[PDB]
RNA sequence: GGAUAGUGGCCUACCAUGGUUUCAACGGGUAACGGGGAAUAAGGGUUCGAUUCCGGAGAGGGAGCCUGAGAAACGGCUACCACAUCCAAGGAAGGCAGCAGGCGCGCAAAUUACCCAAUCCUAAUUCAGGGAGGUAGUGACAAUAAAUAACGAUACAGGGCCCAUUCGGGUCUUGUAAUUGGAAUGAGUACAAUGUAAAUACCUUAACGAGGAACAAUUGGAGGGCAAGUCUGGUGCCAGCAGCCGCGGUAAUUCCAGCUCCAAUAGCGUAUAUUAAAGUUGUUGCAGUUAAAAAGCUCGUAGUUGAACUUUGGGCCCGGUUGGCCG
RNA sequence: GAAUUUGGACAAACUUGGUCAUUUAGAGGAACUAAAAGUCGUAACAAGGUUUCCGUAGGUGAACCUGCGGAAGGAUCAUUA
C-alpha cells in the first residue's frame, strides 16, 4: 500500500540485430558526437518515434479541429524551444521529416564543442561530467542535457571550476606544493 | 463466396467455427489440455533438480556418431526418469552418480537413419556448482 | 582460480580503453583511417 | 466487510481534493455530517492543503482545538468535519470569512467574504413534508430541518437562512429563466440561466442551461441549485463567474498575462 | 400463515403442474477469485491480470452462538474432525493466509532491526496507542541517469593542402613510441554542516585520493543463417563435432589451444512461458482438381440469407463558419 | 434465578456395510531393453516379384496369392469421313 511509482523504458533495441548498414550508420553517429552505448542512439530514436506517432495521429484528423490545433501547436512549440525544429518549418509536416541528428545536435555535449569551450567532442564529455560546465547559475553534469534555445546564450564555465575561476584543482596545488617545498629545501 | 458466412447477424456461427478449428494448432491444444501439468517431465517450469541415476554411454550414429556422454537423471519432484546432456565436458570428471543436478531445456532433434534420439535436457548445475564455472576452473566442486 | 582473501580494497600487453573511448578507437579503426585491402574492407587479417 | 469502514485510501479519495499521491497512503476520510462524503471538504483539507495555514495534521488539530475555526456560525472541532457546498467558514484570528463554492474547473475554491454576506446561507430544498401535530417543514441540502416555512416553498426551491437564528429570511422559486449553480456532475462549477426544465416521469428530470456567453448544456435536476436572478445573484460568485472556457481560450488568456 | 430489519418457497400447510433447453440448458474441466488494468500488434487481434485502488471470499476443516448499531467475528466463545503443546497423569491450554523468524516444499523469493516524525485511524481523546504506516538492512525483480579517461608537445612514420624550381614556408589529419610533459576529476577515505524521530545515504565541503606496466570490464561469438579468420601450432588414442544446415582428415578459415577480430556493454548469455514473425487460426485475411482437406447422393427443421416498388421534383425566405478582394 | 430435564429446528461428527477413485508397503505372475557376452537360423543365403491401386470376401502364411465391382493416379499408331 503506496501509490505504485510509475516508470517506463526509454529506448528500444533494433529489430534486425546484425545489419552491416545499420551497424555502420550507428557507428558514424556515435563518432560525430562521442556517444558510448549504441543505447544512447536508441534513446533518441525512441523519443523521435513517439513524436512521429503524435505527429501522424494529429495529421489524420481534420485541419481546424480543436485537438489537432491544440496538441499540434504544443508539439510544435515544444520542438522549437529546444531548437530541433527550425523557426521556418513551424508546421507538422516537417516534424515528421525530422531525423535523429537533429536531436543529437542539441546535447550539452555537442553545444559545448560548438560554442568552442572544448577542443574535441570527447573533451566536451569529460569537461561536462567533470562538473566544469554551467548553464547560467546551475552546474550540469549530464552529457544529454538537451539545451533549450534561450539557454544557449548562457553556457560557460562553472564559478566553482578551476577554468571558470576559483582556485586551481588538486593536481595543480599538488605540484605547486611540490615545487615550493622542493625549492624551500 | 469464400466458403464462410459473411452475414451481419452471423457472429455465433463464425466464432464457434473458430473455436472448433483452433484445436488443430499444436500449442493451443497443449495449453488447454494441461499437457504441461499432466505429462511433461518438467511439470511446466523452466528447470528441475534431479539426482543422477546412471552415467549413460549412449551411441548415436548418423550422420555424426556421438559417443553420447549423457545421463539418466531422476527428477526430485516427480520421481520421473529423464535423459540429459552434460555439455562441454570431455571426460565427465564433473558428474558422478548420486549427484544432485539442476537441469534445463535443450533442443537437440533426434535423427532417423542413424537411430540418434533427442534428449531434451542439459545439465546446468552439479552439486550446486555451475557446470560452466567448473569448466572455467573458476569454482571448485564440493564432493558429497 | 583462487584470489586470496586480499580482495580488501579499502584501507603484460597494453590494455584496451573502455566505454566511450573504445568506440572512438573503432571510429578511427574504420572511417578516419580506412584500410582498403584487395578491393574490400578487411577486418581481422593475418599475413596477406 | 462487517461494519462501516473507517479508513480512506489515498488514491480512492475524491479527486478534486487534489491530494498529492506520495504524501502518504491514506487520506482524511470525512466524518459523518451535513454533506455527502464524496462531495464535501474535510476541514483539514481546507486548512492545510488550500490555505497552507498548517503544515502537518497535528498542526491542524492544534488550530482546531483553540475554538478558532467556525462553520456556519458554530465552532467545530473535528479534523474531518465535512464542510461541503455553500457553507460559511470563519477564521476570527485572521478576521477572514470563507465560502465553499465550486471553481469553474470542478473543484472547491477559496473565496473571501464580507461580514455582511457571512451572516446568511443558501439551501436547496430537498424536501418539504408534514411532521408531527401537523407541522410542516423543509429539509435543505446541508441537512438542516426548518419548521413552519412559507407554503409557497416546494421542492428544488432555494432558501435564504440567517445562520444566527437558523430561520428563513426569504426564498426563490424554481422557474424558467433564473440563475443557477450546477453542483454535481460534469458541468459542475458552471453558472447560467435555466432555459427550460425537461420533465421525465419516473426518471431523472433534465435542465437546459445557457450561460452568460450564450452557450448551452444539460444536467440532471439533481445538480441544479438555484442562486438568484439574471445577473442578480444572492451570493458573490468567484472570479470566473461560472463561465467555462475551451482549453484554447485559457491557453491564450494565460499567455496574454505575461509582459513582466 | 410462520419467520425475518424487512420483500421473497425463505420455511410450513393446502392447492395446482409447472420452470430451463441446439439462441447449447444440465453436467464435466479450469495448474479460474472478478474488475480497474498488463504484454505485444500498422490495424484487427492474441495472451496475461496471485500482486499497490475497488468488490468479494477465508482465517487448519466443518457447524453453532454470545455481545453489540454493526460479527455467524476466529490476535471472541462452544463442539466435533485433523493435527500439536505443558503435566507432578488429576488436568490445562493451541490456531502467523498480521510483522519479523524457523521447518518443510521446491526452479523460485529479505531483518527474529529503528519510530510514531509524516500519513491517517481509534479512544473519555490536542498528549495515549497503532509491525496500519513510515525509516534503514538484505536484494543485479525491475526502471532512470552514466565513470572506466581528456589533452598536448615531441620525434619516427606516412598521406593530403597551397609555393615544388628542389631545399623549405606553413596549415591540417593520422599511425605509432609499455615516449614525454603538465592539466582534470570522482571511485574511495574524511573534519563539519546539512539531512533525519534518531541515524544511514544523497546533495554540499575542508583534508587526502592514478600514468591509470592494475583505481586493469564483461558476456557471448568468428562455415552459413548472422556482424567477425586468406593467423600460427596441436591434433586426427577425449576424433564430422549436440538449436538448424553445412562441412574433413599429413597439410582443416568449418574441431582443440593461443593470437586476432566482432556484437551488446555494467551488464550479457541460457531455460520455460507468451506475443510478433504467423495471411501456420485468416472478421479485417488462409486453404480445399493433382501438395492436408468437398460429406456417395438428394430431401429437410433450427440457423444464416432474401427481387422491385409507396414525397420525388420544383419555388421562397432566414441566420450561421471557413475562404478570398479590399482594412 | 444456577445445576438439571421435555420437545424442536440448526447440525458438526461417529458406526456400518456397499461402491467407485487414488496413495501405498508387500506377493503373484506375465511381457520389453541392450556401449552385455557368445550360440545357431538364412548372417559367412541366394535371388526372385515387379501394372499400380480402391472397397470387400476368403485363404492363409514366414511372407503372398485369390474371387467380384470399381479407378487411371496407365504410352492413340494407321486409315478415313
Ligand atoms: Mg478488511
Ligand atoms: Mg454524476
Ligand atoms: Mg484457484
Ligand atoms: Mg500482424
Ligand atoms: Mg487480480
Ligand atoms: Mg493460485
Ligand atoms: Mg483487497
Ligand atoms: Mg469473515
Ligand atoms: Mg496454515
Ligand atoms: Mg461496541
Ligand atoms: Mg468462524
Ligand atoms: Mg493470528
Ligand atoms: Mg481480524
Ligand atoms: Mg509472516
Ligand atoms: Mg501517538
Ligand atoms: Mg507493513
Ligand atoms: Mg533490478
Ligand atoms: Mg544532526
Ligand atoms: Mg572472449
Ligand atoms: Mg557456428
Ligand atoms: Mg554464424
Ligand atoms: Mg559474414
Ligand atoms: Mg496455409
Ligand atoms: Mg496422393
Ligand atoms: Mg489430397
Ligand atoms: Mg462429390
Ligand atoms: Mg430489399
Amino acid at each position: 500500500p503506496r501509490a505504485p511509482r510509475t516508470y517506463s523504458k526509454t529506448y528500444s533495441t533494433p529489430k534486425r540485430p546484425y545489419e552491416s548498414s545499420r551497424l555502420d550508420a550507428e557507428l558514424k553517429l556515435a563518432g560525430e558526437f562521442g556517444l558510448k552505448n549504441k543505447k544512447e542512439i536508441y534513446r533518441i530514436s525512441f523519443q523521435l518515434s513517439k513524436i512521429r506517432r503524435a505527429a501522424r495521429d494529429l495529421l489524420t484528423r481534420d485541419e481546424k479541429d480543436p485537438k489537432r490545433l491544440f496538441e499540434g501547436n504544443a508539439l510544435i512549440r515544444r520542438l522549437v524551444r529546444v531548437g530541433v525544429l527550425s523557426e521556418d518549418k513551424k508546421k507538422l509536416d516537417y516534424v515528421l521529416a525530422l531525423k535523429v541528428e537533429d536531436f543529437l545536435e542539441r546535447r550539452l555535449q555537442t553545444q559545448v564543442y560548438k560554442l568552442g569551450l572544448a577542443k574535441s567532442v570527447h573533451h566536451a564529455r569529460v569537461l561536462i561530467t567533470q562538473r566544469h560546465i554551467a548553464v547560467g547559475k546551475q552546474i550540469v553534469n549530464i552529457p544529454s542535457f538537451m539545451v533549450r534555445l534561450d539557454s544557449e546564450k548562457h553556457i560557460d564555465f562553472a564559478p566553482t571550476s578551476p577554468f571558470g575561476g576559483a582556485r586551481p584543482g588538486r593536481v595543480a596545488r599538488r605540484n605547486a606544493a611540490r615545487k615550493a617545498e622542493a625549492s624551500g629545501e | 463466396g469464400k466458403g464462410k458466412p459473411r452475414g451481419l447477424n452471423s457472429a455465433r456461427k463464425l466464432r464457434v467455427h473458430r473455436r472448433n478449428n483452433r484445436w488443430a494448432e499444436n500449442n493451443y491444444k497443449k495449453r488447454l489440455l494441461g499437457t504441461a501439468f499432466k505429462s511433461s517431465p518438467f511439470g511446466g517450469s523452466s528447470h528441475a533438480k534431479g539426482i543422477v541415476l546412471e552415467k549413460l554411454g549412449i551411441e548415436s550414429k548418423q550422420p555424426n556418431s556421438a559417443i553420447r556422454k549423457c545421463v539418466r537423471v531422476q527428477l526430485i519432484k516427480n520421481g520421473k526418469k529423464v535423459t540429459a546432456f552434460v555439455p562441454n565436458d570431455g571426460c565427465l570428471n564433473f558428474v558422478d552418480e548420486n549427484d544432485e543436478v539442476l537441469l534445463a531445456g535443450f533442443g537437440r532433434k533426434g535423427k532417423a537413419k542413424g537411430d540418434i534420439p533427442g534428449v531434451r535436457f542439459k545439465v546446468v548445475k552439479v552439486s550446486g556448482v555451475s557446470l560452466l564455472a567448473l569448466w572455467k576452473e573458476k569454482k571448485e566442486k564440493p564432493r558429497s | 582460480m583462487a584470489k586470496v582473501h586480499g580482495s580488501l580494497a579499502r584501507a603484460e600487453k597494453p590494455k584496451k580503453p573502455k566505454g566511450r573511448a573504445y568506440k572512438r578507437l573503432l571510429y578511427t579503426r574504420r572511417f578516419v583511417n580506412v584500410t582498403l585491402v584487395n578491393g574490400k574492407r578487411r577486418m581481422n587479417p593475418g599475413p596477406s | 466487510a462487517r461494519g462501516p469502514k473507517k479508513h480512506l485510501k489515498r488514491l480512492a479519495a475524491p479527486h478534486h481534493w487534489l491530494l498529492d499521491k506520495l504524501s502518504g497512503c491514506y487520506a482524511p476520510r470525512p466524518s459523518a455530517g451535513p454533506h455527502k462524503l464524496r462531495e464535501s471538504l474535510p476541514l483539514i483539507v481546507f486548512l492545510r492543503n488550500r490555505l497552507k495555514y498548517a503544515l502537518n495534521g497535528r498542526e491542524v488539530k492544534a488550530i482546531l482545538m483553540q475554538r478558532h475555526v467556525k462553520v456556519d456560525g458554530k465552532v467545530r472541532t473535528d479534523t474531518t468535519y465535512p464542510a461541503g457546498f455553500m457553507d460559511v467558514i470563519t477564521l476570527d484570528a485572521t478576521n477572514e470569512n470563507f465560502r465553499l463554492v465550486y471553481d469553474v474547473k470542478g473543484r472547491f475554491a477559496v473565496h473571501r467574504i464580507t461580514d455582511e454576506e457571512a451572516s446568511y446561507k443558501l439551501g436547496k430544498v430537498k424536501k418539504v413534508q408534514l411532521g408531527k401535530k401537523g407541522v410542516p417543514y423543509v429539509v435543505t441540502h446541508d441537512g438542516r430541518t426548518i419548521r413552519y416555512p412559507d407554503p409557497n416553498i416546494k421542492v428544488n426551491d432555494t432558501v435564504k437562512i440567517d445562520l444566527a437564528s437558523g430561520k428563513i429570511t426569504d426564498f426563490i422559486k424554481f422557474d424558467a429563466g433564473k440563475l443557477v449553480y450546477v453542483t454535481g456532475g460534469r458541468n459542475l462549477g458552471r453558472i447560467g440561466t435555466i432555459v427550460h426544465k425537461e420533465r421525465h416521469d419516473g426518471g431523472f428530470d433534465l435542465v437546459h442551461i445557457k450561460d452568460s456567453l450564450d452557450n448551452t448544456f444539460v444536467t440532471r435536476l439533481n445538480n441544479v441549485f438555484v442562486i438568484g436572478e439574471q445577473g442578480k445573484p444572492y451570493i458573490s460568485l468567484p472570479k470566473g463567474k461560472g463561465i467555462k472556457l475551451s482549453i484554447a481560450e485559457e491557453r491564450d488568456r494565460r499567455r496574454a498575462q505575461q509582459g513582466l
